[PDB]
């Protein structure tokens, strides 16, 4: 599984969760922003580590981060 | 007393070449294969 | 201050007032530290003691006709007996090296161990010159003047040997024999170009 | 040269040097390694060969331990036969 | 789960055929292992050294046995210049009679190789004559090698596994090894010199049997403990000396004649053995120096806190450097390969000039052999010097503790360091590259008199301080009236300089703007290779595309396509690409070396001079001209018996082909191809009952990087050893 | 090497003295890919005193941006 | 405060004393694990214990004309050959010495095959035991000492001390040393 962190630079804009292909990461309240809401990575078992959530970040330096880590089936993106 | 036989070839480059090498790919795979408990 | 070595220049600030023989001569500025400073003040007064006995012994040497400071360790090569003012001296290269490595390690050992004394007086002042510590001033500006003069001096003697294999005194013969065909100028190796 | 007199003359003033010029020198730049500390600090036998388990204690005044004996005593050792064997180089043929 | 890897669980969990690979592939990165802690990695590593120490002898005893059993030492050694070692016997069942027929040669039985790697001219110098003598060799470095591998086990038992600070005793392990390890070994090679070399160069058998009862010198220790020990040195052997025999032999062992012996055309014995007794007793000495359990000697630590320079130039100096490289293992490896490296490279130079084996000059393959061996080894060691610094400021070090020192001020102008290198590579590349082109077209034009030839004054005038007088610079020791030239005119010079005025031995070979464009290459090569390693450890930390990238190891594939796209951006990746700049620039300094070796071997050294300066001449001279022989090893009329170089020649190339494969095409595609592999088998009647255990997938991003980097590097080191022995066996063997 | 030291100063230092000189411009992208030849015909006849003018611009520490004005990566 | 091998070295203390002939005497420190140094106790002795039977058996058979000198034995040949001899010694030895290990394992005491400690007479006691090392070490100094001096004077142990008495200021190290030729060329 790999590790997906979001970090309290985020400002909310939600990006990174329309980008995500396998409805990896989702948005929280939060009172930090002004959009008063974070993103959030509750199903990172289902992660596959394409970093297209990153793409999708505008904060710089990035506000979520992948670190590719162990390899399985649902990580390695296989069918078979 | 050292000089091996004029025949030492003909046995262990086909034990080493053939017949080991078999053994070991064997061992080796049956290795890597096998199940935790 | 005794001076200013580049009229019209400001002094550095890091070289204190009274340092005896301070001309403001720093362009490096290789004393800013003051703990480097203070090495320094110390061997700019040992070199130059050691530039005047040497300066006065490399000329002393040749007046007298006994040869030039360059020729004087020849003996211990060709084979022959050192001599001191004419007078034989009964010891041999090797040995003198004992008694020189003994003798300036007791000295310079115990000079060492000192931490830094540039001007002992006491038994090293037995007529007492300097007892009076105020108008000392004037007489260690006159060591280190003589010492800064006897160090570049002694780099003559290095250097124009080097050129033209003559003797302090004999060079200077020959520069009065004919001042502007014999100087450095006519070496043939201080100037390639001319 | 005689091997006797150059040899034990030149450990006696390697010696000589090493117990009254350099001994307090010497000891004071023992002590900047005290400033770093100990090697380690543990109780197992591998730990145990890094201290100073034997003290070379010594009846001599000033402190001159076996341990400064030999190393004075071997540099001049070291000294006496460079200068006999540079000696011996003269009156050498075809060498 | 799968039990392989046992050091890894997040391998072990894979289901894939990554798991193989990986499982191999990290096998001996103890720090990454599951459980590892620090005392435990270093019992490791000391238990794996004794491996390697093992293997190492048992290597030895290998060559030892088949050369006794299968080659002809015993007949080389009476003739070694008209006869061709033999290195092992063949049995292959493949062969053909033409085959057979071809490589029996040597008087041997049946079908041998010949040998390339110079072990009967060194065996034959340090006093080997029977093969017998081979044969106890062999089997003591067996029982050697058994020895060092039952202590590799001993030292993991309960009981004699050494703790985490016995490890890091720093002074201690100097002091041994200094004096130990060096100083105790080079005085003992000194006794076997003195007592067992020598004497066999002088035709007199000295064995365990009887060298108690023969004296090395006519005076027996009494020149050396009453100090005169110039008699040692008395009577050497003379010119006309015949290697082996009594004849024209003296009596010396302790010499510094300086030139090389004129049957052999190698460094003399005594020479070499007062080269060992000299540096012994410095090494011994040396040893000397660092604390132990005795109350004298210094400390480390103290020596790096006080040197730091009063302006501040270096900001805090060298303090808590100490640590720094006592806690890492990467800095302290990648200091060994660095040494290691340049001291591999500084034997290959010194060598080839200075030949110390007896009849190793004449053996014009031999010498191609070992100079381009261990330059290519040197290669590969300074590139892994680098990766492990680069390793090291990932994983090892901690800016808080090096705040202010010399190691942190480097990353503070790593800009400065790397456009700098860049500069000067660019500059290299364009005059260099600009001046060769240059050059070509005038000779394309026949107009040869218009090309740029620049003198290598610079080179040319250090030969001339060292005596090389066809120059007239008259410089130095090419001045008879220079004290430097008087004083040495005893001891070495007149042997010295008989030696590098002789334009037949390798000994400061004369040079021209030949060799001025290709040092320049080289330079080129050297600054190229250093930018791409330097750039990747000062960058490994974090960059401005990668501010964080040290949070992601020293190995990972990429950071995605996003901010413009992250391939290759890791510090591996730096090594990757550095690998090719190193093997261009090492093959660059070989053929340099071959090509000039060849002319003086043939007598012709114009045609270097004159086809050197452009890159035509290399193409058609050396690379085309040289592989005339090597590709008619075998043709449709016939086989001889370098069939196995041109086979070899053709298979290096191969393998350099496959690796574009794995360079070229990356992963995506393949792992699309592999899923309908995958659905075919399913569908496939008769085969769907056999079915796999791991999911087939397509090698990872970085593992096809390193597939690809070996292939190429193999496919790279094969053919130029097939062409390098083929061209100049060929030629004069 | 004198000869072409000039000319490759006087190239750089003509370049060096546009690239300052659009830099003042609300747009100094649209200044590069579409040159300003009249200022860039006035900058290259200027330039034939590139040296002097090079080692004024040292000597008054104008040459060099300040360290604090340039970005660097983590370290 | 007993005696020490260096006057006014109080000794270190990892030694207690309580082994015998303990003089304190460690420079190294190579006894600090008490596990290896009761390993190195019985070691000291065995190896005393052969130094001492060697040192007689050299000394014995040269008083009694036995020829050739003790560095000269194996040359000899004797009634078993000598590819016999081997053997019949790693079968004799590995079993004597394997039960010595045996009995040492369980006891920690010195004895032979079956009986530890070996002590049939009853002769045993603290001084006993220091007597034993004393004589012991001893033993190993003058093996060391037979061996050099055959190397360099090539004389039997008896042999040079003769020539010593004999000779006291000419015949020494300082001769011998000196004249390697003289009496290797004989
Ligand atoms: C206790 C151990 C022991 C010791 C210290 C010695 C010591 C010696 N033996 Mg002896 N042996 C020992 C046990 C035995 N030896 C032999 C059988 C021999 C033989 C057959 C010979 C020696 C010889 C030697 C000498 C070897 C000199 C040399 O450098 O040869 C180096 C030689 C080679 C490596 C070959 C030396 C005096 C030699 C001798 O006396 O020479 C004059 C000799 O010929 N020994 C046997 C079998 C019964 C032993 C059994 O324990
Ligand atoms: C205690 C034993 C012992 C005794 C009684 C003697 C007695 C004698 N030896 Mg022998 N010898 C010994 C030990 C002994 N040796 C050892 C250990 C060595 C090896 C270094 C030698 C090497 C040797 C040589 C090479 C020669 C003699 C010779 C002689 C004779 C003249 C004396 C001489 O030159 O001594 C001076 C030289 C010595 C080496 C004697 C040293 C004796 C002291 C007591 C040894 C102390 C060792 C010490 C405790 C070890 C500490 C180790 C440390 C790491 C803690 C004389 C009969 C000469 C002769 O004429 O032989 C026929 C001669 O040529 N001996
Ligand atoms: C690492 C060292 C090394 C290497 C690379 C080689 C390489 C070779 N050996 Mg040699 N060999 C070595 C050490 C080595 N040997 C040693 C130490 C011995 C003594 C036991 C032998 C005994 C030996 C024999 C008897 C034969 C070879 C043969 C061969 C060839 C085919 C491989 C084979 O049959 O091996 C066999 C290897 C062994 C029996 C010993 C392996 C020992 C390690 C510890 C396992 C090949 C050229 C064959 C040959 O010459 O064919 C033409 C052959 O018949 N070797
Ligand atoms: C060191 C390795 C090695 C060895 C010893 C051999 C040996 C042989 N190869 Mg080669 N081969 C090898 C590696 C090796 N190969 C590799 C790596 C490849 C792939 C690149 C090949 C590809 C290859 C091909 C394509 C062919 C050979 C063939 C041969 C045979 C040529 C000589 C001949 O006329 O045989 C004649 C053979 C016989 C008279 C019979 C020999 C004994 C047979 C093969 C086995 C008997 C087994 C026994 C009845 C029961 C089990 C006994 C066992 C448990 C002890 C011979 C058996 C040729 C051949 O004839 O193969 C059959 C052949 O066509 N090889
Ligand atoms: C004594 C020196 C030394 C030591 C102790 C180590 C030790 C280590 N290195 Mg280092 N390294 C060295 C030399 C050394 N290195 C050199 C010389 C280089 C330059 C080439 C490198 C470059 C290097 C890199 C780039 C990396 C390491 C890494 C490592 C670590 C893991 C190694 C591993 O898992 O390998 C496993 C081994 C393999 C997967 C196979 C190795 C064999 C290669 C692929 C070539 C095979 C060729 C083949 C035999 C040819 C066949 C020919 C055909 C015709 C038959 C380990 C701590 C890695 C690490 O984790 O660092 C933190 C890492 O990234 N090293
Ligand atoms: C023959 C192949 C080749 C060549 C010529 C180069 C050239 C270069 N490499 Mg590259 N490289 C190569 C193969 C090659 N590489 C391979 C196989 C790899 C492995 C992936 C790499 C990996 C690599 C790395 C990692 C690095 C380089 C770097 C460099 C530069 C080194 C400095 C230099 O020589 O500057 C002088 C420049 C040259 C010799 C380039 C050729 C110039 C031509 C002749 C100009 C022609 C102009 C003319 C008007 C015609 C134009 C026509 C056109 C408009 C139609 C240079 C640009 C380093 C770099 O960029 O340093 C700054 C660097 O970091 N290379
Ligand atoms: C087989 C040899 C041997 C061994 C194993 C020992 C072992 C021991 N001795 Mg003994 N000793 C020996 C020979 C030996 N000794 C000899 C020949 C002498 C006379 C010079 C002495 C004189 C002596 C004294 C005066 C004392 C000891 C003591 C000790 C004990 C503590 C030191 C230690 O751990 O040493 C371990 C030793 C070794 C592992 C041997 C290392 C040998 C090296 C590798 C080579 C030495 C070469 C030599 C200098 C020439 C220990 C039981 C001390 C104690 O308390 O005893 C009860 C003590 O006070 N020994
Ligand atoms: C470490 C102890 C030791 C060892 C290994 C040897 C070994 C040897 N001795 Mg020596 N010997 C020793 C102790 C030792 N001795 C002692 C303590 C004495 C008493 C003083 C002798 C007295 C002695 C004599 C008188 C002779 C030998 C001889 C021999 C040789 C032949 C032995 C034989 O045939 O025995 C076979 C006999 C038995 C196994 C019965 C033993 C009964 C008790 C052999 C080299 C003989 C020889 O040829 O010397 C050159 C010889 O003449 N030894
Ligand atoms: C008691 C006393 C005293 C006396 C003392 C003495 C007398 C001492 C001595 C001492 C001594 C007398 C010492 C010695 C030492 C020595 C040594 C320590 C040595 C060493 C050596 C070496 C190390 C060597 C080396 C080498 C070699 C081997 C070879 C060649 C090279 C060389 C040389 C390097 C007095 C009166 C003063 C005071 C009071 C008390
Ligand atoms: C990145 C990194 C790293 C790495 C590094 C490296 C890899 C380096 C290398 C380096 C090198 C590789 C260097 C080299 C150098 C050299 C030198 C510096 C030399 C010198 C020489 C000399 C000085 C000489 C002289 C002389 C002559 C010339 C002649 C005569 C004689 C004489 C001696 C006088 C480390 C690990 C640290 C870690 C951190 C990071
Ligand atoms: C031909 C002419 C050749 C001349 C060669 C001269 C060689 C000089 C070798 C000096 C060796 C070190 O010896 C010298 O170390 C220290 C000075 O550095 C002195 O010791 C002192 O030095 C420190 C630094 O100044 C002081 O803070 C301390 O009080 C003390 O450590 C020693 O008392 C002295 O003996």
């Amino acid at each position: 599984a790999h590790i997906v962190k979001i970090y309290d630079t985020c400002i909310g804009c939600t990006q990174c969760v329309r980008a995500c292909p396998l409805d990896v990461l989702e948005m929280v309240p939060w009172d930090g922003c002004k959009a008063s809401q974070m993103a959030s990575a509750p199903r990172t078992e289902d992660c596959v580590g394409c970093k297209r959530c990153e793409t999708a970040c505008p904060t710089d330096f990035l506000s979520v981060r992948v670190y590719l880590g162990s390899e399985s089936t649902r990580s390695m993106g296989l069918s078979y | 007393p050292f000089v091996p036989p004029s025949w030492a070839p003909s046995v262990f480059v086909p034990l080493t070449g053939l017949v080991l090498p078999a053994i070991a790919m064997a061992t080796l795979f049956v290795y890597i294969e096998k199940e935790a408990p | 201050k005794a001076g200013n070595w580049l009229p019209g220049s400001d002094a550095p600030a890091w070289l204190p007032d009274d340092l005896p023989g301070n001309y403001g001569f720093d362009p490096l500025s290789l004393g800013k530290e003051p703990a480097s400073l203070k090495r320094f003040t110390e061997s700019e007064v040992i070199h130059g003691r050691w530039a005047m006995l040497g300066v006065a012994g490399s000329l002393a040497v040749e007046l007298l006709g006994y040869g030039n400071w360059y020729d004087a360790p020849l003996w211990a090569v060709n084979g022959g007996k050192a001599t001191w003012f004419g007078i034989e001296v009964p010891f041999d290269l090797n040995a003198l090296l004992a008694f020189e490595f003994v003798a300036m390690a007791a000295a310079e050992g115990q000079r060492g161990d000192a931490g830094g004394v540039v001007y002992p007086g006491g038994a090293f002042d037995p007529l007492g010159f300097a007892k009076d510590s105020s108008k000392s001033g004037e007489l260690k500006l006159k060591e280190i003047k003589n010492g800064r003069l006897a160090m570049v001096a002694f780099l003559g003697f290095v250097a124009q040997h080097a050129a033209t294999g003559k003797g302090p005194i004999a060079a200077l013969g020959e520069h009065l024999a004919n001042p502007w065909g014999a100087n450095f100028a006519t070496n043939g190796i201080s100037v390639p170009f001319f | 040269l005689d091997p006797q007199i150059v040899i034990s003359g030149s450990t006696a003033a390697f010696l000589a040097i090493g117990r009254f010029v350099f001994l307090g020198y010497q000891r004071r730049e023992a002590n900047f390694d005290s400033t770093v500390g100990p090697k380690t600090t543990g109780a197992t036998y591998f730990d145990d060969l890094q201290k100073n388990s034997t003290i070379f204690a010594t009846n001599d005044p000033a402190g001159f331990n076996i341990i400064d004996v030999a190393g004075w005593g071997a540099l001049g050792h070291a000294v006496g036969f460079a200068v006999l064997a540079i000696n011996s180089l003269q009156g050498a043929n075809l060498s | 789960t799968k039990l392989f890897p046992k050091f890894s669980q997040g391998l072990a969990q894979d289901p894939t055929t990554r798991r193989i690979w990986y499982g191999l592939a990290m096998a001996h990165d103890f720090e990454s292992h599951d459980g590892m802690t620090e005392e435990n990695l270093y019992q490791k590593i000391f238990a794996s050294h004794f491996g390697q120490l093992s293997i190492i002898f048992l290597w030895t005893s290998g060559n030892l046995f088949h050369v006794a059993w299968q080659g002809n030492f015993e007949q080389w050694v009476t003739d070694p210049v008209h006869i061709r070692p033999i290195a092992h016997a063949i049995w292959d069942p493949h062969f053909g009679q033409p085959a057979v027929e071809a490589f029996t040669r040597g008087g041997a039985s049946g079908p041998v190789n010949i040998s390339t790697s110079g072990v009967y001219q060194w065996w034959y110098t340090i006093g080997m004559r029977t093969n017998q003598d081979l044969y106890v060799g062999s089997v003591f470095l067996a029982l050697v090698s058994a020895i060092f591998l039952f202590a590799g086990w001993l030292h993991l038992q309960p009981n004699f596994q050494p703790s985490l600070s016995w490890f890091k005793d720093a002074e201690s392990r100097l002091n041994h090894h200094l004096s130990g390890l060096f100083g105790v070994s080079s005085l003992a090679w000194t006794g076997h010199l003195v007592h067992v070399a020598i004497p066999e160069s002088r035709g007199q058998h000295v064995g365990w049997d009887n060298f108690l009862s023969v004296l090395p010198h006519p005076q027996g220790l009494t020149p050396f403990f009453t100090g005169n020990w110039a008699a040692y040195a008395q009577s050497p052997d003379t010119a006309s000396h015949v290697f082996g025999t009594a004849q024209g032999s003296g009596q010396a062992i302790l010499t510094f004649l300086g030139g090389f012996h004129p049957q052999t055309q190698s460094l003399w014995l005594t020479d070499m053995a007062h080269h060992h007794l000299a540096i012994a007793v410095i090494f011994i000495v040396a040893g000397h120096m660092y604390r132990t359990n005795f109350g004298i000697g210094h400390r480390m630590q103290a020596i790096l806190e006080a040197h730091t320079p009063p302006s501040g130039s270096l900001g805090a100096g060298h303090k808590g450097l100490f640590d720094t490289v006592n806690n890492s293992l990467h800095f302290q490896l990648g200091l060994a390969l660095a040494s290691v490296g340049t001291i591999t490279s500084l034997v290959a130079q010194h060598m080839y000039s200075l030949p110390p084996y007896a009849f190793q000059a004449i053996d014009f393959t031999t010498q191609a052999a070992l100079y381009t061996h261990h330059q290519y080894i040197a290669g590969f060691i300074m590139c892994g010097a680098f990766a492990h610094g680069a390793i090291f400021f990932i994983r090892d070090y901690d800016p808080e503790q090096n705040k202010g020192n010399v190691l942190a001020r480097m990353l503070d102008h790593k800009e400065a360091l790397i456009s700098h290198l860049s500069w000067v590579s660019l500059f290299l590349g364009f005059h260099t590259l600009g001046l060769y082109v240059h050059n070509d077209v005038m000779q394309a034009f026949g107009t040869p008199e218009k090309q740029i030839l620049i003198e290598p004054v610079f080179a040319q005038w250090i030969q001339a301080a060292h005596g090389k007088a066809l120059y007239g610079f008259d410089f130095l020791l090419s001045s008879k009236t220079s004290a430097a030239f008087a004083n040495g005119q005893s001891l070495w010079l007149p042997g010295w300089l008989d030696a590098i005025n002789n334009n037949q031995n390798s000994l400061f070979l004369t040079i021209g703007p030949g060799d001025f464009l290709v040092h320049h290459a080289i330079a080129l090569g050297l600054h190229t290779t250093t930018l791409i390693l330097v750039k990747g450890a000062l960058d490994a930390r974090g960059s401005k595309l990668m501010p964080d990238k040290k949070d992601f190891g020293y190995s990972f594939p990429c950071d995605g396509p996003g901010r413009g796209g992250t391939c290759d951006i890791s510090a591996y990746d730096a090594f990757y690409l550095a690998v090719f700049w190193m093997l261009n620039t090492i093959g660059w300094v070989t053929f340099y070396w071959h090509w000039k070796h060849l002319t003086l071997w043939q007598g012709n050294v114009a045609q270097f001079d004159e086809s050197s300066t452009y890159l035509m001449g290399w193409l058609r001279d050396y690379l085309w001209l040289n592989s005339s022989q090597l590709i008619n090893g075998y043709n449709p009329f016939g086989m001889n018996s370098l069939s196995v170089w041109a086979w070899t020649f053709l298979f290096g190339h191969l393998i350099y082909a496959t690796g574009f494969m794995f360079l070229i095409s990356w992963r995506g595609y393949w792992q699309e191809l592999i899923e309908t592999l995958v659905w075919a088998h399913e569908k496939t009647p008769l085969a769907n009952l056999v079915y796999w255990k791991d999911k087939p997938v397509a090698l990872s991003i970085v593992q096809a990087r390193l597939v690809g980097l070996a292939h190429f590097s193999v496919g790279y080191i094969f053919t130029y050893a097939a062409f390098l022995i083929a061209s100049t066996s060929g030629r004069f063997g | 090497t004198f000869g072409f030291l000039y000319v490759a100063g006087y190239i750089g230092y003509v370049g060096r003295q546009y690239l300052i000189a659009v830099k003042g411009e609300a747009k100094p992208t649209d200044k590069e890919i579409i040159i300003d030849v009249p200022l860039a015909t006035k900058l290259a006849w200027q330039g034939a005193g590139w040296p002097l003018a090079a080692v004024q611009e040292l000597q008054r520490g104008t040459l060099l941006e300040k360290e604090e004005n340039i970005t660097v990566s983590p370290r | 405060a007993r005696p020490t091998w260096l006057p006014g070295l109080n000794p270190p203390a990892h030694l207690k004393g309580a082994l015998a002939g303990d003089n304190g005497f460690d420079p190294l420190g190579l006894g600090q694990d008490e596990g290896r140094l009761k390993w190195y106790a019985e070691a000291e002795k065995t190896n005393g214990r052969w130094a001492m039977m060697a040192v007689a058996g050299i000394l014995g058979q040269e008083l009694l004309g036995v020829t050739p000198a003790w560095w000269e034995a194996g040359a000899k040949e004797y009634d078993i050959p000598a590819q016999a001899l081997t053997p019949i010694e790693f079968i004799v030895m590995g079993f004597l010495e394997i039960k010595r290990y045996q009995g040492f394992k369980q006891t920690g005491t010195s004895g032979f095959i079956n009986s530890f400690p070996f002590d049939p007479a009853g002769m045993n006691s603290p001084s006993m035991a220091t007597k034993e090392v004393k004589n012991g070490r001893l033993a190993m100094v003058a093996f060391i000492g037979f061996c050099v001096q055959a190397l360099a004077t090539r004389t039997q142990p008896i042999e040079g001390l003769t020539a010593h008495l004999a000779d006291p200021f000419g015949k020494n190290i300082t001769y011998y040393l000196t004249h390697l030729p003289e009496t290797l060329g004989s």
